[PDB]
RNA sequence: CGGGGAAACCCAGGUGGAGGCCUGUAGCGAUGCUGACGUGCAAAUCGCUCGUAUGAUUUGGGUAUCGGAGCGAAAGACUCA
RNA sequence: AGCAAAGAUCUAACGGAGAUAUACUCAACAUGCAACGUUGGAUACUGGAGCGGGGAAGGAUUUCGUGCCAACGGCACUCGUACACGAGUUGUUCGGAAACUGAGCACAACGUUAUAUCGUUUUGUUAGGAAAGUGAAGGUGGUCGGCCAUAACUGAAAAGGGGCAACAGAGAACCUGGGAUUAUAUUCCAAAAAGAAAUUGCAUGUGGG
RNA sequence: CCCAACUGCAGACCGUACUCAUCACCGCAUCAGGUCCCCAAGCAUAGAAUGCUCUGGUACAUAGAGAAAGGUACACUCAGGGAAGUCGGCAAAAUAGAUGCGUAAGUUCGCAAGAAGCAUUGGCUCUGAGGGCAAAAAUUGCCAACUCAGAACUGCUUACGGCGGGGAAUCCAACUGUAUAAUUAAAACAUAGGUUUGUG
RNA sequence: AGUGGUAAUGCGAAACACUGCCAGGUAACAAAUCAAUCCUCCCACGGUGAGCUUUCUUUUCACCAUAAUCCACCUUGGGCCUUUUACCGCGUUGUUCGGAGCGGGGGCUCAAGAUUGAAAAAUGCAGCUCUACGUACUGUUGUGAGUUCUGCGCAUUAACGCAAAAACCUGGGGUGU
């Protein structure tokens, strides 16, 4: 009757958790008899111990999701709960523009399309 | 998404302590510990404490 | 916890060989005057605190 | 990501052909076709599902000189120069058949790097 | 597996499977036991046979 | 782990007292003779299968040689 | 960096990330319902609402100060109901 | 009176004494109700500040298997952290100690007190206060090629006695794999150690001065 | 006698099971109280808020049948009126995110300030901007990750969760903070600042 | 009785051997900003198995692992050396630097990684194929987001300035002479 030792040994030789482990309900005649682990590791062997497959979580509604927000659908003003400055911080907005701009300016003077005079001059007003 | 656990008999954050989160052959995160380092070899504190140079940063038994 | 001291160790193991019945022949003898225990120490009813 | 997709974009996508070309995947029809189940009229049907729903470039049912199939002796030989999946051609196999009500008695199975074999339980 | 006596270490249990019981241990796993006793796990040293020593001692 | 470079270090190793067994091992490219001393392991790495055999045949006498198989859980 | 001015200096756009700053989790408190309970879940708790939440902030272990004495941002409060 | 917070259970097959339990002339409903465990299936919940997985303090066998239901688990029980019986905690490296110092403590010494059960005792540091028992260099005479090293006299130089207090500070040489458990494992695994190392003490041999 | 790389041998003591809590500790108890530390997934969203979900765990806290009155709720609505209720707007309602505009008296010029008060917000199909590294390189190739603005077209029953009601004055204390564990959180206490006294 | 390089400083099988006395360093502590390691999450590639299919879905879900310890040595942040001397220039998201030596050209180093290898496939996992806890085979991207390891201090607000010691390390001086 109680398949409870041979369900205990079956989550920590298969490693998975009871809800996973699937006793055969018929043979709980050859499986109250295992008593080791060495014996649940032939029922699971033979097919009256496996391990089922984990529940299904699916992206695919996520997924065709930011499709439509790859091509800006779903961003308006209505659907925007939180604050301009914490969906887009204005000083990664100026620390992503400045770096942009000071290695274009010596990209620009490694490749001596500029002078210096020019560089340092172009350097503060950026 | 793997929770892991201490696995030397102390349970506390401290700046000894600092373990390294690491997977293992056999497909599981494990918990190792990071060693305490040094800071190098310096220049006396009333010279200005700068760190000398081609003298490496080595501890208590690999100094 | 995992922490005890050993002299605090072999006090807490005198108590679990001490938490044993009285034998059966016990109550057969002649001038018998012991049924049950009344020393038999439960874990969670009374605690040692040693 | 660089440039933005368009809803009406979604008919035609790319296969990103192979630079080599010939990227061939088998299907060992055997066991279901000369033990019983299939016959000769079905086995022709097979080779035609894939005729006439493998995608390519999005669209359906319009492979033209991309995919060729040919139909070996036992075997469903899909030879292709286009970037297809070995495991889309099991997935399109199990659509044909479900349809005919024969995933219950067929396996297919993965036997090598570019074949499968439809085997029973 | 002995019960020893609960002050000894694991050198002198040693060197008392060897005057004893003509074995050579090359481990001991002692123990003192919630019973109080210490009990040593005594591993032998491949040239002497484990049930033969215990059929010996007769267990 | 160490790893011997040339064959002339090869052999002292396998000279001495310390190594018990050399254990052969064989990689669809190339062969591993891992020497068993009694504080290191030391490889020998052969690339080539024709080379690795004329080796194998130098350390026949007295020092103990295994073929490395993938031993089953049923051995235990 | 730009602009105005003879000068003294003013005016603008950024940068920056200061505070016993603010909204607000956890934490730490306990305002109101004079709510529930009031032979209770509880010899003081439950619920929602509320105070604060980078600081005179919260907290573990260790230590040190006591009975006409200790300690007290002070309520004769607290010192194992 | 009550056993009303923390949503919630349903189903079939087995198990079990716990049933499908009937004096006639009765087909069954209307004369055995309720309730238990396990596996399968369905339905939910917790929702990673968890009715998850490990530790300290505290507990000290509640762990595990097997039996078992008198009393206990405020209903129930075939279940149990209950009861009986039998087991179970494996370390050169993990935590502590050996072996650190901190806030502090107060042994010796000194003072006090009718009375030590009292005081001082880290601001560099005890005590009116001779608390070093260690030994540079050399002399004396068995050893290794004027250097060593090993044994016994003389004497430069070291002011400031001991011991505690941190399982979260300092310090600390081991990491995976395991078919290795009913229960322990960075602890068990023995010749192909599944194995790969790191470290301490002492010793041979080879080689070098 | 010194030393290297190696080798040979040995490596002692104690702890180690289980728990760490809506059952294992403390509150007389398997008590809705308290109790230090580490690990910490997906989607919505500013998000350790809040709602739901894969892994792990759980279905255990007496249940069944079931329209009284009366209650209690981390439950709702209510026509017309709109604080007339009441010691008292107590309790509920209301406000609400984000973006653009706009904002008074007073002021220690720092604020008041989210003052007040207005407007916009969906879904869909597009168009603009905002970049990298590889060879008048002021231009040809290839490519990721997102954000904002604009535009037609179309729909609204104004429709999860979460989230300030606002204004005019008077009293008192400057402020944040502390504070009668278990009826008083205050205007009390503290505070910076001010003064005094004793002291070489 | 160590020895190379103008120099930053280099070279270790066993003499570049030893330490009455002395002086340093290590232990040894520090914000926020930005960049961020192990790792997690996502996306991209595919392979194996599974789940769905009246219709649709080149599809949804799971998995795809690499421990210490060595060995050999491409980046991007510190310090510096030598050569040219420059007083406008270099550089950061950011509050700054330079004749008390900026910037170039060559270097020397340190710190954090990357890479090749020994370990290590012999292991791990999921499949599957054959006549008993049996066998033979088959598979093992990212200028995305979060990460305090690190960069990192004579290092924070400050009338706040942030423990100690054991143990160890190097030098000075001496011995070897
Ligand atoms: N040494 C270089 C000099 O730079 C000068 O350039 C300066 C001027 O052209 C100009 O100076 C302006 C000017 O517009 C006007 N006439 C006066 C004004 N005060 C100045 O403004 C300047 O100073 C103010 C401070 O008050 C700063 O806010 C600002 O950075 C700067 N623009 O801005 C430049 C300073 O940044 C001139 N080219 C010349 O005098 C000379 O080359
Ligand atoms: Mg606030
Ligand atoms: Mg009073
Ligand atoms: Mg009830
Ligand atoms: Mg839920
Ligand atoms: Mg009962
Ligand atoms: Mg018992
Ligand atoms: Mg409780
Ligand atoms: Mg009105
Ligand atoms: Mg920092």
């Amino acid at each position: 009757v109680s398949l409870k030792l041979q369900a205990r040994l079956a989550s920590s030789i298969l490693g998975c958790g009871r809800a996973r482990v699937w006793l055969d309900p018929n043979e709980a005649v050859e499986i109250q008899n295992a008593n080791s682990r060495k014996s649940v590791r032939k029922l699971i062997k033979d097919g009256f111990i496996i391990r089922k497959p984990v529940k299904v979580h699916s992206r695919a509604r996520w997924r065709k999701m930011k499709e439509a927000k790859d091509m800006g659908r779903h961003n308006g003003v209505g659907r925007r709960e939180g604050s301009r400055e914490a969906r887009m911080p204005s000083k990664e907005l100026w620390m992503r523009r400045l770096r942009i701009l000071r290695r274009l300016l010596r990209k620009y003077r490694a490749d001596k399309k500029i002078d210096r005079h020019v560089y340092r001059d172009l350097y503060v007003r950026a | 998404c793997p929770r892991v656990q201490y696995r030397r008999r102390m349970h506390y954050a401290t700046r000894g302590n600092r373990m390294k989160m690491v997977r293992t052959p056999g497909n599981k995160l494990v918990m190792q510990k990071r060693a305490k380092r040094s800071q190098g070899i310096h220049t006396p504190w009333v010279l200005g404490h700068k760190r000398l140079g081609g003298t490496k940063a080595l501890r208590h038994i690999d100094a | 916890g995992r922490f005890k001291p050993l002299a605090v160790k072999k006090k807490y193991a005198k108590k679990m060989n001490q938490n044993k019945p009285v034998p059966y022949w016990i109550r057969l003898r002649t001038g018998n005057r012991i049924k049950w225990n009344e020393k038999r120490r439960h874990w969670r009813r009374t605690k040692l605190n040693y | 990501v660089a440039v933005r997709a368009k809803v009406g974009s979604r008919s035609y996508v790319r296969q990103k052909q192979l630079a080599k070309g010939k990227k061939v995947f088998k299907i060992d029809c055997s066991i279901p076709a000369a033990d019983g189940i299939f016959s000769e009229d079905v086995l022709g049907n097979f080779e035609q599902f894939f005729q006439d729903n493998t995608k390519l470039n999005g669209r359906k049912g319009k492979l033209s000189d991309k995919v060729r199939l040919s139909m070996n002796d036992n075997v469903l030989t899909i030879s292709t120069t286009m970037a297809y999946r070995k495991k889309y051609f099991k997935y399109l196999t199990k659509k044909f058949l479900k349809k005919k009500d024969l995933r219950d008695w067929i396996r297919i199975l993965a036997t090598g790097k570019g074949t499968y074999q439809l085997k029973y339980f | 597996t002995f019960i020893v006596d609960s002050r000894a270490n694991k050198t002198e249990i040693k060197k008392a499977m060897r005057k004893l019981y003509q074995v050579k241990a090359v481990k001991v796993n002692t123990l003192i036991r919630p019973d109080g006793l210490k009990k040593a796990y005594i591993r032998l040293s491949a040239a002497h046979d484990a049930l033969d020593t215990a059929n010996k001692i007769g267990l | 782990p160490r790893e011997i470079k040339t064959l002339k270090e090869f052999l002292a190793i396998c000279s001495r007292k310390d190594a018990r067994c050399v254990k052969v091992k064989h990689n669809p490219s190339a062969t591993k003779f891992k020497v068993r001393c009694s504080r290191y392991l030391y490889t020998l790495v052969v690339n080539d299968k024709k080379k690795a055999d004329k080796i194998e045949r130098s350390i026949h006498p007295s020092v103990k040689k295994i073929a490395v198989t993938a031993r089953s859980h049923a051995k235990t």
